[PDB]
RNA sequence: UAAGAAUAUGAUGUUGGUUCAGAUUAAGCGCUAAAUAAGGACAUGACACAUGCGAAUCAUACGUUUAUUAUUGAGAUAAUAAAUAUGUGGUGUAAACGUGAGUAAUUUUAUUAGGAAUUAAUGAACUAUAGAAUAAGCUAAAUACUUAAUAUUAUAUAAAAAUAAUUUAUAUAAUAAAAAGGAUAUAUAUAUAUAUAUUUAUCUAUAGUCAAGCCAAUAAUGGUUUAGGUAGUAGGUUUAUUAAGAGUUAAACCUAGCCAACGAUCCAUAAUCGAUAAUGAAAGUUAGAACGAUCACGUUGACUCUGAAAUAUAGUCAAUA
RNA sequence: CAUAUUAUUAUCUUAUUAUUUAUAUAAUAUUUUUUAAUAAAUAUUAUUAAUUUAUAUUUAUUUAUAUCAGAAAUA
């Protein structure tokens, strides 16, 4: 019970942080290297 | 005296107060018989956050911080990473200044050529 | 036991020598002026920076 | 202070492995063996253990018990002799001894002329000085236990500088926290008290010794046919706890980090080291039995008390026998 | 396919201990209001002992968390 609530928070914790991650990777600026940006 | 170090600032702004310092030192090898540089990286407290990636740093001893915290900034010895964040901020309105400068003198010099 | 070389081919080991006066004493200027001179900065700084 | 040899090939040169000559052992085995001196001796089952020993001592802590003399009338009290630790007490067993299961680093080892949190009104047990050692209650009595009496840090003011803090001095605040008497002498007085002393004890404070706690840097086996691992995880901010820092442990809030092909995580294996032993020309390699150093454990696991320090070879609970 | 040991848990059970809510005509001390048997001097007045009462320190009772160890499952 105390056991599982805290082994949600924990999941939902790490959860989180594992989606902010994907999210940062895709909130950065990607330009291309080769053209550059697009206009 | 505190154990000090020199080091390169290789990680800044990812985690709050905290930098990592990449140091080296120089260890004899017996195995090939050379002196050799021995690289670390340290993770160090920083105050003010005021280092960048880049700058060389001067790291001293402290009590532990957290589990692997043990050193903090005593120094920039030198400020590249400072620099570069300056230069990265005033490029983006020097450039686009003579951007819309010279579009304008295409512009007239398109016009120029269309009333002949 | 070629250690033992490196001790003057002394074997085994003496209890290192305790010192009766464990920290210096008034009476020594050199030591005193030493710790009581500016200290350095800058690569073989010893302390905090004046702004950090 | 560095030596090679035999064996390929029809023969030659070369590559290449195999083996040998040397030293040694914590050695076993076969055959053999005189005396003495010295150094060692379960590497394997941290497997199970018959029996006997390895931690007692103090009677000058308090209580008991006798015998003689003296006074008092079954006893009482003195003096002198003794016996009593199957009664209450104190001190002593955190050491030493043995062992190497666990432990590959989350607290282990080694090193440094390393640190801070600037490690506590802590002495454990001896020095050197000082000052104390007061009442009840409880036990049969007490140096046994209770209760009560009395004896650095935080503030603020300045000073400086080894300075962006510390140190110094002062004034307050609370510190504010103890104890113990026995053995002999005598000296007073009226067996009773008392006053001195000589003894050995008790407590407190300062300093010194001896010592403890924590952290950093570097190093410490094999397997990536173990390649991704990690959610207290990486970091920040507070509170709790600690003498003391820190996701060390507990609680809350955040940020999204941290480690890793110079090998993470995982798995296996192993006590570690030397001015110790072996070997070699030496770099090194091997051992870690003996001598010494460090760690860990005392049938297995967790927790708790006391204590400066213990998950103690203690105690509690459980497991095994 | 069978036997064994080690680890883990949004699972179950759980000695012990530490925290943690709440309850006791629950106890032992101090504080009251009262009820009882003694004392003494001349209607008592004080003592010892029970009743009620409210602060500490314990025990009993439970609430919650963690926990040796088992069980189940997974490796
Ligand atoms: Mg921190
Ligand atoms: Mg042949
Ligand atoms: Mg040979
Ligand atoms: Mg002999
Ligand atoms: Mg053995
Ligand atoms: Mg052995
Ligand atoms: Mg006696
Ligand atoms: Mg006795
Ligand atoms: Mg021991
Ligand atoms: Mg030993
Ligand atoms: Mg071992
Ligand atoms: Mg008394
Ligand atoms: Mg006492
Ligand atoms: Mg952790
Ligand atoms: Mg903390
Ligand atoms: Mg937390
Ligand atoms: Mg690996
Ligand atoms: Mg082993
Ligand atoms: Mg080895
Ligand atoms: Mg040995
Ligand atoms: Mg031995
Ligand atoms: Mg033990
Ligand atoms: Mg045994
Ligand atoms: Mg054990």
């Amino acid at each position: 019970s105390a056991k599982a609530v805290k082994f949600l928070k924990a999941q939902r914790r790490k959860q989180k942080n594992e989606a902010k991650q994907a999210t940062l990777k895709a909130s950065t600026d990607k330009v291309d290297p080769v053209l550059g940006r697009a206009d | 005296a505190r154990q000090n170090f020199l080091g390169l600032v290789v990680s800044q702004g990812k985690m709050q107060k905290t930098v990592k310092v990449r140091v080296e030192t120089k260890v004899f090898n017996k195995k090939i018989n050379k002196e050799l540089f021995h690289r670390r990286d340290y993770l160090v407290h920083d105050e003010g956050e005021i280092s960048r990636e880049g700058d060389l740093v001067r790291i001293e001893a402290t009590r532990p911080l957290s589990k692997r915290k043990f050193f903090a900034i005593a120094e920039i010895i030198r400020n590249k990473g400072q620099q570069f964040a300056l230069y990265e901020s005033e490029a983006q309105l020097s450039v686009a200044k003579e951007e819309a400068q010279k579009a304008k003198e295409f512009l007239d010099k398109r016009s120029v050529r269309e009333n002949k | 036991g070629k250690g033992a070389a490196k001790y003057g081919f002394k074997s085994g080991v003496f209890p290192t020598t305790r010192s009766i006066l464990k920290s210096p004493t008034t009476k020594q200027t050199d030591i005193i002026n030493k710790v009581k001179s500016p200290k350095p900065k800058g690569v073989l700084g010893i302390g905090y920076a004046k702004g950090v």
